């Protein structure tokens, strides 16, 4: 799927969900 | 989902509900991986002790809540799925009668590639679990919880079940502060992680099994999607 992973209501709108920061934060220790 | 919270609208467009046809009840979560294919846990379809051997006309999917209900055409369970011992290779593919129409509420998730592993499957790294399963041991809206991947030895030591490389576990350790787990009704749903590489969501796991729901010193065990990618690609060819 060429368009997989990108949410119509989020990644297509550059809007980030309420608990996204939580995830990426864990990546840096 | 125990100790989760109400999801935002359209947070998981790949969310699929597996319903019993009669009497209708949520049996399992599942995921949308293309416009035609659905991914879920094997034990959601086949578990002989509980007398369970679902055919295509025993079940109906639910996608988007805008909601498109569908019937399946063919079920594919892993040939070396082991229900006797540890639920090894707990994976199954659902083929929808016909392609589904994509929308703001219906959109497929990505399957991880070798690079996406290397980069994301690490201890401490958080992933997302979502479902309409029980809140304790019924939700009004889809539930979301974020749980960190747990070291392999810690998983092995938390249970007596034999753990295979075809599984991984996630959750918080006793007194880490945060809690959370999947529960009855979330089984077969997605464990998804977001890639910093391409801003896309990837499904790393399938909610498989656990001893109870959100217990201290215990963890939910998830089917290792990437490690079973070959088989997923094989049945589609
Ligand atoms: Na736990």
């Amino acid at each position: 799927e060429a368009d997989c992973g990108l949410r119509p209501l989020f990644e297509k709108k550059q809007v980030q969900d309420q608990t996204e920061k939580e995830l990426f934060e864990s990546y840096i220790e | 989902i125990v100790e989760g919270q109400d999801a935002e609208v359209g947070l998981s467009p790949w969310q699929v509900m597996l319903f019993r046809k009669s009497p209708q009840e949520l049996l399992c979560g599942a995921s949308l991986i293309s416009d035609r294919w659905v991914l879920t846990a094997a034990h959601c379809l086949l578990y002989p002790p509980w007398d369970k051997n679902f055919t295509v006309d025993d079940l109906l999917v639910r996608i988007g809540k805008v909601e498109k209900i569908s019937m399946l055409d063919k079920i594919y369970i892993h040939p070396r799925y082991n229900w006797k011992e540890n639920l090894d290779r707990d994976i199954a593919l659902l083929k929808l009668k016909r392609p589904i129409e994509l929308s703001d509420y219906i959109h497929p998730v990505c399957l991880p590639d070798k690079q996406t592993a290397a980069k994301l499957l690490h201890a401490g790294f958080k992933g997302r679990v979502t479902g309409w399963g029980n809140r304790r041991e019924q939700p009004s809206v889809l539930q979301v919880v974020n749980l960190p991947l747990v070291e392999r030895p810690v998983c092995k030591a938390s249970t007596r079940i034999r753990i295979t490389d075809n599984m991984f576990c996630a959750g918080y350790k006793p007194g880490e502060g945060k809690r959370g787990d999947a529960c009855e009704g979330d089984s077969g749903g997605p464990f998804v992680m977001k890639s910093p590489y391409n801003n896309r969501w990837y499904q790393m796991g399938i909610v498989s099994w656990g001893e109870g729901c959100d217990r201290d010193g215990k963890y939910g065990f998830y089917t290792h999607v990437f490690r079973l990618k070959k088989w997923i690609q094989k049945v589609i060819d």
